[PDB]
């Protein structure tokens, strides 16, 4: 809520290293403390001006921007078929804020178009850029995972860890990998022999999967065999719903009138917020963590024609608006979702803003001291739902549906999928 | 002549205007506060979010096009476009012009991709405009048609007629009582001096005279950081980020803002300024008054935009170089 000004007040313009070889995977890294990771992110979130709230929820809503841009695929964003259909905007952004960091000119005047640009409309060149955007998505992931009001354990989890798996005899810069850890604490370079394909793949899902402790779709696939670098994202979302319960007896679910699937799902009790748009025949319920964070359900009221529906829930400024918190006694039903899904922005990218192209172009530099051919840049996610023990709507999911975990505090939408099946 | 205008959400005024043969339609914001003319270029690389979200103007695909290529940046409150020179033929209410504006290649997703419409059109004079491109209404003047050296602006309630700009008069039936005009301070501005401003019982502002910019493009009344901290510390309001709040079921509690011009009150309500979306003492609204350190030499300066502007139809007499007021109807 809700509007934003315009100042249309004309004026008189104004304004304002050490390489490392990373080592091999063999090498014993210990896994990432999780409890050690999200205590840090509170901290970067508690320790916070009220000027970087705002840029918190200004870099969210490039974020936001970004991800209905690139719905410009037009229902070709699930074609990308790795794991379950869904993308995370915030980590898209930062994974492609991250590259940014090493990009001369052109490269980096691409991407700031192409990442969102300029958050502030300007390049003079400072900490802001690539440094502020890094630090200020950050903010975004503690503001996520808060309970500001609640103290206690909030429930919900956001982990990120950024794999940058170069080739052999890359000497990767010092002053890029500060400025990934201003993105994520968990930044994670390691070498890798990228000439054995098979090997490296197989060996690169078993040091993330031993470091990060969750099973990844898969990873280094449609990787070529000529390339040296692999910027990898691995994101984990925890997602605990008070006044909800696990089914020993499975409801099942209809993915088509015709075909019926065995699954599990969450009896949910409680008055929510929920109001449906008769207009475009709409229906949206909600399940809140600390109000802050926020899981919207987009449920198509006829379920006929989800590709219709469903474009409407990457529209523009409609998607955020959708706001009159109307409150009601609902009866939540919903399928108990525990999936994976990766997805390469450059398969994810393409045409419109073609980074693929960008990508294997030469100008990197502030990253690349040697050459630099990216094989994949891959958005790993596992979100994850969990339960912790007069008149009513008996509101369920048996037909395929839309979701979306939205941030008010950061003005941020961190994931954005659809459901056809559990499986 | 007149234009008619749309209103989104009580904070975008636009209406359209043709460029190009044939004619290309573009959304564009009538802004006395800049002077020149832009509209999204198709030469935008579609990396830019907001050009993929807006009219794109395409050279090649008109026959009166004529090629400039002079480099420019426009610079605003909020935000800022760069691109190139372009002349061609706009169609402004009825009114056609040859003239020079802004293609624009480089356009923000942060805030244009909040924006409904896709340009502007500088209603400014020359002294402030980028590149000294003759403004349209220059251009317009020099054909010698208009009745009257002078465009006027009416600004609609939210409602759901938007609103109207009349080129080369004032149109009786959006306003009523007579005008009140205030002499520019000087010319190649429309700011106006202002003796004061006062906030329900106590003229705690603006004491020993000020600047007043009336800004069609402005959303809201705008003051400097200093001046709005004591309205607002006044108002019971809290600041955030991009604006100032007060508990909704406080809003119709809160006291007049008056602004002295010229001799005269102009007074706003609660009503006038808050917008009440709701009145629980568990929500937030927004006030249309905001903070904006406008630079010099133009600033400091307090800005009258849509929020006046809404309330008081406002006449600009380019002939007397002065700016009227009268009641809006």
């Amino acid at each position: 809520v809700y509007i934003h000004p315009f100042h249309l007040v004309i004026h008189n313009e104004s304004t304002c290293d050490p390489t490392f070889i990373p080592a091999p995977i063999q090498a014993k890294t210990s896994p990432v403390n999780e409890k050690a990771l999200q205590d840090q992110l509170v901290l970067v979130a508690a320790k916070l001006d009220t000027e970087d709230k705002l840029r918190a929820a200004m870099v969210g809503m490039l974020a936001n921007f970004l991800g209905f841009r690139i719905y410009g695929m037009h229902s070709e964003l699930w074609g990308v078929v790795h794991g379950a259909t869904v993308l995370s905007p915030t980590a898209v952004f930062g994974t492609l804020a991250s590259l940014y960091l090493g990009a001369l000119d052109h490269t980096a005047d691409r991407l700031q178009a192409i990442l969102g640009v300029p958050w502030k409309d300007k390049n003079c060149t400072s900490r802001l850029d690539a440094h502020k955007v890094l630090s200020a998505l950050q903010a975004v992931q503690g503001l996520l995972v808060a309970q500001g009001r609640a103290d206690s354990q909030a429930q919900l989890l956001l982990s990120t860890v950024v794999g940058v798996f170069t080739a052999p005899g890359l000497h990767l810069k010092q002053p890029f990998v500060q400025g990934l850890a201003l993105y994520t604490p968990v930044v994670l370079p390691r070498s890798l022999d990228f000439t054995e394909l098979d090997v490296a793949a197989e060996k690169i899902d078993r040091f993330m999967q031993a470091v990060t402790g969750w099973k990844t779709g898969c990873s280094l696939m449609g990787a070529s065999v000529d390339s040296t670098l692999a910027f990898n994202t691995y994101v984990h979302f925890q997602g605990k719903m008070k006044g909800f319960s696990l089914l020993a007896e499975p409801q099942e679910f209809w993915v088509d009138n015709s075909t019926s699937v065995s699954v599990p799902m969450l009896s949910g009790m409680g008055t929510f917020q929920h109001w449906s748009d008769i207009q475009d025949n709409f229906s949206v319920t909600q399940v809140p963590f600390t109000e802050s964070a926020c899981l919207l359900l987009i449920q198509p009221h006829y379920a006929s024609d989800l590709d219709k529906v469903e474009g409407l829930t990457f529209q523009q400024n409609s998607l955020n608006w959708m706001k009159k918190l109307s409150p009601r006694t609902i009866h939540l039903t919903m399928p108990q979702l525990v999936l994976q899904g990766s997805y390469d922005l450059q398969d994810l990218l393409a045409q419109a803003e073609l980074p693929a192209i960008l990508h294997t172009e030469l100008n990197l530099q502030k990253l690349s001291n040697d050459r630099i051919r990216v094989g994949e840049v891959l958005n790993s996610i596992f979100f994850e739902l969990e339960a912790d023990e007069p008149e009513v709507l008996e509101v369920t999911l048996n037909r395929p549906f839309l979701f979306a975990v939205y941030d008010q505090s950061a003005t941020a939408l961190h994931f954005l999928g659809r459901v056809a099946n559990p499986l | 002549s007149s234009v008619i205008l749309t209103n989104y959400m009580d904070t975008q005024y636009y209406g359209e205007i043709g460029i190009g043969t044939p004619p290309q339609t573009f959304k564009v914001v009538f802004d006395t506060g800049s002077s020149n003319v832009w509209v999204p270029s198709s030469k935008c690389s579609r990396l830019y979010t907001a050009c993929v979200y807006h009219k794109l103007f395409d050279a090649s695909d008109s026959s009166s096009y004529k090629h400039n290529g002079t480099e420019l940046t426009l610079r605003y409150s909020t935000g800022t476009v760069s691109g190139f020179l372009s002349q061609d033929i706009i169609t402004v209410g009825g009114i056609t012009v040859t003239q020079m504006f802004g293609e624009v290649t480089e356009m923000p997703a942060l805030p244009f991709m909040l924006a409904e419409f896709d340009g502007v059109v500088g209603m400014g004079f020359i002294e402030q405009a980028i590149g000294r491109v003759t403004p349209i209404f220059d251009n317009i003047i020099s054909q010698g048609v208009l009745k009257e050296d002078v465009f006027s602006f009416y600004y609609n309630r939210d409602s759901e007629l938007g609103g109207q700009i009349v080129l080369g008069g004032s149109d009786p039936q959006h306003y009523e009582g007579n005008f009140h005009y205030i002499n520019l301070i000087k010319t190649g501005v429309w700011q106006i001096q202002m003796k004061g401003v006062s906030v329900g019982s106590s003229t705690l502002l603006c004491e020993d005279g000020c600047l007043a910019l009336v800004d069609t493009g402005a959303s809201y009344i705008s003051g400097s950081t200093s001046s709005i901290e004591k309205l607002m510390e006044a108002l019971g309001a809290k600041k955030r980020l991009f604006d100032y709040v007060v508990k909704c079921n406080e809003g119709p509690t809160l006291p007049d803002i008056s602004f002295h011009l010229g001799g005269k009150e102009y007074t706003l309500t609660s009503a006038d300024y808050v917008f009440q979306e709701s009145y629980s003492s568990k929500k937030l609204c927004t006030l249309a008054i905001h903070a904006m350190d406008i630079p010099p030499p133009t600033g400091p300066t307090w800005a009258l935009g849509a929020t006046f502007i809404r309330k008081f139809y406002t006449e600009f007499d380019r002939r007397n170089n002065r700016i009227g007021f009268a009641l809006a109807r």
